[PDB]
């Protein structure tokens, strides 16, 4: 149980190399006992651990036009109410309260859906772009 | 150029389209929409229907009316503005007060 | 090659045709300028067949039994007729009927790598009586499209589909929303020629995306509808993979999948494949590239008539015939003609008189697009509707475009066939109502006075 | 806005629609269904045709009334509300009490 | 509740569907029949085309009435019975005494 111990049975099972010994020992320890380790091909010559904390998921912004950080490359939305929508979004007809609540709020809006059409992507982005409220779909 | 609709025609131009402050708030996009609302440009002399005296309709020049824009209501340009020809039966209402 | 017993015109047509001795093609077949006419049917006869390049042995010499004849040949009204053993059209192992990819490698294609032919239009051709029955064939076309829509087996008429709206760079979820629309509308759709697994919307997240859309759109119309993806691909196990996940994609509605092959670009082995493991299933051919041969702008290949005549052959459950109504002329190579020719089994070709027993109907698929009232005309002259549309804005200039028109043009059909035309759904039908309202560019004189029996003001 | 139709047509708005009771008890999801009921907000002066006096609508404002709401009826927005204009031959009848 | 057809229409119910009793003895299967036949049940107060008085309708509350159960008559639902409505012009005929 202890990470001395566990850093040997990894060096055992690794063939001797105290390098995966700690790095396997650190990253069961941050990760929590319920937490889970997978191993990848790098590009430097170095081991690496990346470690990733809260929920993440491989979807990203639906238009560049979203990007608020473009120094960053990337968005960021601080205090944003959360939408979830288990459909498309085809027609504004089907945001205009939620958005006039959001706006009525000024807090920003995340939204996560099966899909945002153009129509309803076209007028997020406009809003969004002119800064009537910040919202990222 | 004025324009003499040759009875029972009435002349008028739509109000604004896709008003941009959708629930006064949301400047919405582009819906294809188009507004049913219009002025009255041009009213003409009467009905000449039942061999009675022509009666005049019963909209005037600057009325404000709700129409049916169907297909049936023709446009025309006009001082490079664009105006709407349609009957007195094509309009639905006027907007009063 | 070689023109000597490739000329054989002492074979009676009686018994080529009644007799069913061969497979018989006419040819509006032009030589290029010196080549002696007679040498290059007979020669366009051999790359129609045996091939019999340069030489031919087996360990002895000669090869004489596969060859395919000119039986009737007339330089000067540039006619080629050619007769082809039954033997060259192998038998599928699947269900014992002929090869198409010979049928087509001996037309349309390797035989027109023949340079000194300038072209071989096919006008018409005939198959065996009999042996017909063991033509490729189209063990599912429009008669077996009626069946799982529900309609009649006879006379279940038109299997409306689009052209989505508007055609390429629309992504897969988009696209399959303008299906789902659509299909909010009527019945059928493809994918289009370059939506393969071209980069812009892939085949298998597409088809999965519009098969939802399908089922979703069949929820909320309470009827069935079809798609037909588009399997061509340069390796037709890649095709068979298309077809596989199509039908698996579909699932409980595998039978409503149709197999859209660009056929054309793809083939007839792309055709043969896509006709081999999906017998229950609709085989769409579509016509990528076909400016090359069909068109105006090109005597070579088919014309429109054999075109779609040989969908039949192909078991194309149905085929892009051009155009509904076809212009000038009418027999050669009219789409109104062909759809006689593929829908009834009795028919007359340009040169040559048909049966069409036990191999089954063929599918006219219709580009361009009457207006849902002009084709109640076309149905008038075809006397029947048993075609699927494929079109745009040409039928679904609706004022719900590509939706509520293409229910409206099923229905058009449906009230000619009851011998009422188009008039009488469009008082029961919304759709027709609309579709009058959408179509007065011919609804107003092809089905007189409909503004006052239908709709209300402004109809 | 108050709103004068002009002769023959009539304005109401739809009662409540989907009432969440079928047979009283049982709460009814969504089955597209539209009530056939609204209540009278204006008519008009009366009725133009043949020549003869223009005679008054039977219907009068607050009147609730069964109508058929196929095509010819158009719909609009005003206040933010939906209104409905036909008519008075697409009224079917007049609910008492 | 009570309700008063506005004019040319009358109000109907129809009388039973799918006698059991085919040749008045074989118990009929459902076959698509509906009875031509149903009972007055409200009518409206005349016709008021070509300017002449209000003519009241001919048949009265109470008569039965084959009907033309086609493309013309309307339904509705009222204290939850089904009940028609169509024009006097869809009552083909009284089966009287």
């Amino acid at each position: 149980s202890d990470s001395k111990a566990i850093a040997q049975v990894g060096t055992i099972s690794a063939n001797s190399d105290e390098t995966v010994g700690k790095l396997i020992a650190e990253a069961m320890d941050k990760v929590g006992k319920e937490g889970v380790i997978t191993v990848e091909d790098g590009t430097g010559l170095q081991d690496e651990l990346d470690v990733v904390e809260g929920m993440q998921f491989d979807r990203g912004y639906l238009s560049p036009y979203f990007i608020n950080k473009p120094e960053t490359g990337a968005v960021e939305l601080e205090s944003p109410f959360i939408l979830l929508a288990d459909k498309k979004i085809s027609n504004i007809r089907e945001m205009l309260p939620v958005l006039e609540a959001v706006a009525k709020a000024g807090k920003p809006l995340l939204i996560i859906a099966e899909d945002v059409e153009g129509e309803a992507l076209a007028t997020l982005v406009v809003n969004t772009m002119r800064g009537i409220v910040k919202v990222a779909a | 150029m004025n324009i003499r609709p040759l009875h029972d025609r009435v002349i008028v131009k739509r109000k604004e389209v896709e008003t941009k402050s959708a629930g006064g708030i949301v400047l919405t996009g582009s819906a294809a929409a188009k507004s049913t609302r219009g002025e009255v440009l041009a009213v003409g002399n009467g009905r000449i229907l039942e061999n009675g005296e022509v009666k005049p309709l019963d909209v005037k020049v600057g009325d404000i009316v709700i129409f049916n824009d169907g297909y049936g209501v023709k446009s025309e340009k006009i001082d490079n503005e664009e105006v709407l020809i349609m009957s007195e039966s094509d309009i639905l209402a006027i907007v009063e007060a | 090659d070689q023109s000597s017993r490739y000329v054989n015109l002492a074979l009676k047509e009686e018994d080529l045709i009644a007799g069913g001795e061969h497979v018989l093609c006419a040819y509006i077949m032009k030589p290029k300028a010196g080549y002696g006419y007679v040498a290059t049917a007979a020669h366009f006869a051999a790359e129609s067949s045996t091939g019999t390049n340069v030489e031919v042995c087996t360990t002895d010499d000669f090869t004489r039994g596969v060859d395919a004849l000119v039986y009737e040949v007339d330089e000067a009204r540039e006619l080629t007729k050619i007769a082809y053993p039954v033997a060259l059209f192998d038998r599928n192992i699947t269900d014992g009927k002929a090869m198409i990819a010979s049928f087509l490698t001996l037309t349309m294609g390797n035989n027109q790598g023949m340079g000194d032919v300038e072209y071989a239009k096919m006008h018409d051709f005939y198959v065996p009586e009999a042996y017909r029955a063991l033509f490729d064939g189209p063990s599912v076309n429009i008669s077996a499209l009626w069946k799982v829509l529900g309609r009649p087996e006879v006379d279940g008429g038109l299997v409306v589909g689009t052209i989505i709206k508007p055609k390429l760079g629309l992504r897969p979820k988009p696209f399959a929303e303008a299906c789902h629309a659509f299909w909010l509308g009527g019945d059928f759709i493809k994918n289009d020629e370059p939506q393969g697994n071209q980069p812009f919307a892939p085949l298998r997240d597409t088809i999965a995306l519009v098969a939802d859309a399908m089922r979703r759109a069949q929820d909320e119309t309470g009827e069935a509808k079809l798609f037909s993806a588009n399997i061509t691909a340069d390796d037709p196990f890649e095709i068979i993979a298309r077809g596989e996940y199509v039908l698996e994609t579909f699932g409980e509605n595998a039978s409503h999948v149709a197999l859209l092959v660009d056929g054309y670009v793809a083939g007839a082995a792309a055709i043969t494949t896509a006709r081999r493991r999906f017998p229950d299933n609709f085989l769409h051919y579509h016509r990528a590239g076909h400016g090359a041969v069909t068109s105006p702008q090109s005597k070579r290949g088919y014309t429109a008539f054999v075109h779609c005549k040989m969908a039949r052959l192909q078991g194309a459950s149905g085929i892009h015939t051009g155009t509904m109504g076809f212009g000038k002329m009418e027999g050669e190579s009219s789409d109104r003609a062909i759809a006689y020719m593929l829908t009834q089994d009795e028919a007359q070709g340009p040169f040559y008189r048909q049966s069409w027993g036990g191999m089954k109907a063929c599918t006219p698929i219709i580009s361009g697009g009457m207006n849902a009232l002009r084709m109640p005309g076309f149905f008038e002259n075809l006397g029947n509707a048993n075609v699927i549309l494929t079109a745009g804005g040409g039928a679904f200039g609706h004022i719900d475009g590509p939706v509520a028109g293409a229910r409206s043009l099923r229905q058009a059909w449906q009230a000619w066939r009851d011998g009422v035309p188009v008039l009488d759904y469009a008082r029961e039908h919304k759709e027709l109502a609309r579709a009058f309202e959408s179509f007065p560019g011919d609804a107003d004189q092809i089905y007189p006075g409909w503004r006052k029996a239908l709709g209300v003001e402004d109809t």
